[PDB]
RNA sequence: AAGUCUCUAAGCAAUGGAUGUCUUGGCUCCUCACACGAUGAAGAACGUGGCAUAAUGUGUUAAGUAACCGGAGUUGCAAAC
RNA sequence: CGAACCAACUGUAGUGGGAACGGUCACUAGAUAUCCAGCGGGGAAAGAAGACCCUGUAGAGCUUCACUUUGGUCUAGUCUU
RNA sequence: ACAUCAGUUCUAUUGAACUGAGAGUAGGGGGAUGUGGACAUUUUUGUGAAGGUGCAAUGUGAGUUGGACUGGAAGAAUGUCUAUUACAGAUCCUAAUUGAAGUAGCGAUUAUCCAGGCUUGUAUCCUGGGGGCUGAUGAGGAGUAGGGUUUCUGGACAACUU
RNA sequence: CUUAAAUGAAUUAGCGUUACAAGUGGGCUCUGACCGGUAAGCGGUCAUGGCGAAAUGGGAUGAACCAUACGUCUGAAUAAG
RNA sequence: GUAGUCUGCCAUACGCAGGAAGACCCGCUGAACUGAAGCAUCUCAUUAAGCGGAGGAAAAGAAACUAACUAGGAUUCCCUUAGUAAAGGCGAUCGAAAAGGGAACAGCCCAACGUCUUAAUCCCGAGGGAAAUGUAGUCGGUUCACCUAUUGCACUGGUCUAAGUCAGAUGGAAUGCUGCGCGAUUCAGAGUAAAAGCCUCGUAUGACCAACCGCAAGCUUACGAUGGACCGGGGAGAGUCGGAUACUUUGAGAGUAGUGUCUUAAGGGGGUGGUAUGUCCCAUCCAAGGCUAAAUAACGUGAGAGACCGAUAGAUUACAAGUAGUGUGAACGAAAGAUGAAAAGAACUCUAAAACAGAGGGUGAAAAGUUCCUGAACUUGCUUAGGGUUAAGGCUAUUUAUAGUACCCGUCUUGAAACACGGAUUAGGGAGUUUAUCUGUAGUGCGAGUCUUUGCACGUUAACUGUAAAGGCGUAGAGAAAGC
């Protein structure tokens, strides 16, 4: 607060840490983003290149609850994080038979699946909307199923 | 503009400083709300204050298909199935909504069972007497959605499928359809 | 500590209400204890003072004299008394004001309202001491 | 090389209203209310009290009167009750 | 009886250097002080943030072959028909 | 010889021994003093609080402290918190006050003089008598507009009528 | 992977890297070199130094020249002179 | 000629309108300073001023609505979406909505059309009048189910409350100082000649006895009301929607909304689905009439709290202030608080022409003696002590009047003692602060998580405490985009 400021120690000093010859004044450059193509261009060119101009295709009436914009992603390395850890320990000790647990991505808010890392060799079933090529490949290789919705 | 900071984006060019709205009301506002709903529940007695009863209802868009919330009111179809009088059921403490008619068969079976649990232990005050105001947040509140696993048996018709070749060669079939009509004309 | 919100505990507000009270409250604010001869008789400690009765001050220039009340004053907030007089430099006695809370009441004169006040506070003091249990 | 002059200091004063201490006044925030008027409002003027110019009451019933509710002198002098 | 302007502190000169025209600096010449009436050499005396000149991406008055327009006038179409 | 700021050798608990350096505008960093109010903790005060005036210490310094006189009721310390928080300047603001200065000056309007009255006190207020002025568009007698009791009698001189 | 042989100029010295931010964007000048000019305490450049922000001593006096760049004191012997 | 109607004007009976206030609210009208480092579109802003009109709240409001789903379901407001989609000399800048979470939650009825009801309706108080140029009422019929009485508005004062004026010294006065008691559902606060749990008012807390105890609306047991199914039906707002064009307006982009001009539909059909245009499907609603509480707003007016100010502050105003006072006028607008516990406010005498002015003498603890507490500085008077041809002051050194030294501060400047500007003296005021969106460093807590706030539940109540679910940022990016 007001005690700890540098302004408080600069009593006596006549300019308060702002120069004699220049004189600290309200409008040096011009207001806000002004002179971006003229006299403050060096700042724009140096720090924020590509600022000026128009690119892309105009999108009218964009909504983000559509299943065109809205795809949350999850990765193959996990999935097992969605289920609690007592489940998959029982699923490890099993024959080629029955009781293969369904990891529902869509309940938890994850539509697509994306293979960035490994799995174990447990059987399981991924219910999701979509997959990648390599994510579908890795789930087969572990020994499990790729359901669509 | 100076240094490495991001472009100066402050929406403060209008005279905002005349149109200020400070919220020092908030805890006094809380009591004006709170003292109203106590002066309600005494006047409403012997009827239950947490009511009126409202339906369970699925939310619309793709990213809330999971969740289920409280609606506005039950349909005239759902009341008559449960055993109620559509017009009179407003005054029995059940909210009614004539408009909604996109609710499919699964969510009707909830809301019929919801009204039956109400109509099972609704009772009526006679003439002279007075009855104790039985509050019950368990009945009116929605049941929380959860599923644990639903583990199931493996098909052994999985390696038959490959989804990615089914996806891509539907698109590559569609691409050649347009390019034939463009080329031939 | 006070629970009632509508009474104020700021010193500005209390002084302003005190000095600019209504007439009925100011008579109650001007009051004094009885002497122990009258306490056993009437069964009350504290009473408001009138122009009938007489009063006796410990500690002062005018130490330990009885004398009747010539005038109560509610704006000036003090009591004139018989006997309590210094002369001027001119040969002229002037009565000298004293605040009643320094003073003990030695004799009292009845009024319908004064008897009706006393019979209330006697019955009140019997209830409260039975409640506290002394 | 003279001084009652001029310059400096201290003590006691004159002038002036700083400092310090006081506070029936503000400022803000929250709460409750808005039920003014042809049944003459808001605003203006002038009257009227024993000594009353301003303000406040009040309108030839003019610091008030009647009724109900409080219940004993709410201030200088004078007078009455 | 009884004001005001103005006032950094001040109030003798010469040369020297110095923001290049010193009351204060250095080196010299002078001097005892305090008053009166005159007086206009000096205090680059006082009165006005220079009305001249220039600056400003500052104005205003006026002009037109500057750039934009708005109105007025003329002409056409439609309605009243 | 002493102080400060670095560093080197060591050191638990904040230190030791020793070596080196010294300008500073614009400007930056570190530690410290003081002021209005707050929350704890601890006190002082009618055997005289704050404040104020002089004097003696003390700190490199911003400051702090003692005792004397004055005053007559509240003040201060330690640790954290907070700010309408420290002035010689702004042709600064408000309030009071100097020199210049007992100086500049007391104008314009006919002209005053002598004896009495009233008084502590008159050239001035009144009486009497000289000498004058205004010299019918007159400081004569009366009215619009405007002023609003300035009209009249009695008493009064703190101020005003150079 | 490994077969041989060494730390193979002087003098000095720890070196490397990142982040955030102030003031500044009117300069002046000694000695030499130089462009324009009759020349200027003139205008425009170059190299090291100085002033600006640097006291003290010396050149009587001086921002810039000479000696030298500074804690508070007490001595000794010097520099420019 | 008289007897109905139609149209117009006049007179009269009975209640209504106007004016005030205008912070908030509703409808119009409408700037510029400013920013863009110029300026004209743009921005400030659909803002200020102006005109018109409401209420304690107003306005909005019961789908010609969203959406594309595992579907929502009137209006209003808060959080988020989002500084995003979009707009923009694509510059400056500007900028929404659905969904999701929460507060609150309430629906109703004219028109016409039921091709029925003998106006079955309403006002006036025995009968007159309005109304057929249209008031009033449930579409008709069978048959099972079922409901039965409460709901708005209105609500009043008074009485009573614990424990030391303890003892001693000081003092004008004791509440302070030393020592011993007692109260507490009351140690909030104030008054009292001085600092008070126990001197007084109160505070606290339950007990006590009077005043009321009614206004409308609806009831009240069945062919009375309501609903489901089946049978047989009627209709649903025209210079209006819409179109072209012009202007204003918007995030709305080959038009978001409004308005002028001209033009103008359909009703087994029409609107909407954010790129103009025709065209084929699917989905979803039915415009052009009306009423409606609650959550919400509040720079006006009237009537507890504080880490705020303490008389040059705080409101212009602590006081006979919107006063004194100024201007033809619209308008403008000060200064000014404190005697003492209590007036005990200074009798009487002396000098004097004397309500001139003192001097004695008194009041009070102390003159504190009347814009009187404290009474600083500048300036002045008296007394005491020294210096003086060097304008004065400063610093260093001592035997204290000498020696040496010493240009006037602040300021722009390459350069100020300058004949550069500011500065007569003194006191008191007097200038890098705060908000939003971010940047980086350091501290702190948790950590693939984290934030608990919009709000609800608590409370010794704006705090603190507890907690459900969303949401924010992070966890995956590149591309104009499709797809990845």
């Amino acid at each position: 607060p007001t005690r700890f400021h540098k302004s408080r120690k600069l009593r006596g000093q006549v300019s308060m840490g702002f120069g004699r010859v220049g004189k600290h004044r309200v409008s040096p450059g011009g207001h806000g983003r002004a002179g971006g193509q003229h006299h403050q261009r060096t700042w724009f060119d140096r720090f924020h290149p590509g600022y000026f101009g128009k690119v892309g295709m105009r999108h009218l009436h964009l909504m983000k609850n559509r299943a065109d914009e809205y795809e949350p992603t999850i990765n193959v390395d996990k999935l097992w994080t969605l289920v609690p850890e007592e489940v998959r320990v029982k699923a490890a000790a099993a024959k080629k038979g029955d009781a293969v647990p369904v990891i529902d991505c869509v309940q938890n808010g994850f539509f697509k699946v994306l293979a960035r890392g490994e799995l174990p060799k447990i059987p399981f079933v991924v219910r999701a909307k979509d997959f990648s090529e390599e994510a579908e490949k890795k789930i087969k290789a572990a020994g499990g199923v790729c359901e669509k919705v | 503009v100076a240094k490495n900071n991001q472009i100066p984006n402050d929406h403060l060019r209008k005279y905002w400083y005349h149109r200020v709205k400070t919220f020092f009301d908030d805890p006094a506002r809380a009591q004006r709300r709170r003292n109203a709903r106590n002066l309600r529940a005494k006047k409403i007695a012997p009827r239950p204050a947490e009511g009126p009863l409202r339906p369970i209802v699925r939310c619309p868009t793709v990213r809330y298909n999971m969740k289920t919330r409280l609606g506005r009111g039950f349909t005239p179809k759902e009341l008559v199935a449960a055993g109620f009088d559509p017009a009179l059921a407003r005054f029995q403490g059940i909210a009614v909504d004539a408009r909604r008619a996109h609710s499919k068969d699964a969510m009707v079976k909830q809301n019929v069972e919801r009204l039956q649990a109400y109509k099972a232990r609704l009772i009526k005050v006679k003439k002279g007497e007075t009855v104790e105001q039985v509050n019950d947040a368990a009945l009116f509140a929605l049941p929380k959605a959860q599923n644990e696993i639903k583990f199931r048996v493996i098909k052994a018709e999985e390696a038959k499928k490959d989804l990615f070749k089914e996806k891509t060669d539907k698109l590559k079939a569609f691409r050649e359809a347009k390019k034939e009509k463009a080329a031939a004309k | 500590v006070k629970t009632n919100p509508f009474v104020s505990s700021q010193a500005r507000k209390v002084r302003k209400s005190y000095f600019n009270a209504k007439k009925d409250a100011k008579h109650v604010a001007m009051s004094a204890p009885l002497s122990k001869e009258l306490q056993e008789a009437n069964g009350i400690k504290r009473l408001p003072i009138r122009r009938d009765d007489e009063v006796m001050i410990f500690s002062g220039r005018m130490q330990n004299r009885t004398g009747k009340v010539t005038a109560v004053k509610l704006s000036e907030m003090r009591i004139y008394v018989d006997t309590f007089t210094t002369e001027k430099i001119n040969g002229q006695a002037v009565s000298f004001p004293v605040h009643p809370s320094n003073v003990v009441i030695t004799k009292l004169k009845m009024d319908k309202a004064r008897k009706n006040l006393i019979e209330l506070r006697r019955l009140g003091r019997d209830q409260i001491l039975a409640k506290l249990g002394h």
